[PDB]
């Protein structure tokens, strides 16, 4: 927010997780999305490497 | 074990290591359709100090 009426100066987080836990960013989307260039129906899987 | 903030562990997943998955019949249930509930028991444990 904007202010904090007394000498705190810091913000408390809802998540804390150590730095063993990274989430991985994707990037170079391009516009072109995931079910675009592989033909996946309402009941279908697709694999993970 | 997997601590707080962190995913559940999974068990006899499809794998190498595995065993087949557990059965419930008819009765059984139709018990649980009713407001019977499943108590998970430990035998004992083996470990280190």
């Amino acid at each position: 927010n904007v202010g904090y009426q007394n000498g705190f100066t810091a913000n408390v987080t809802t998540n804390y997780s150590h730095t063993t836990d990274n989430s991985t960013a994707v990037q170079d989307s391009n516009g072109e999305s995931w079910n675009t260039g592989l033909s996946i129906n309402k009941g279908e899987s697709a694999y993970i490497n | 074990y997997p601590k707080k903030g962190l995913s559940p562990l999974a068990l006899n997943t499809m794998d190498q290591f595995s065993s087949r998955l557990i059965p419930i019949n008819y009765d059984q249930l139709k018990k649980l359709d009713a407001g019977k509930q499943i108590k998970l028991e430990t035998t004992q444990v083996s470990g280190n100090f």
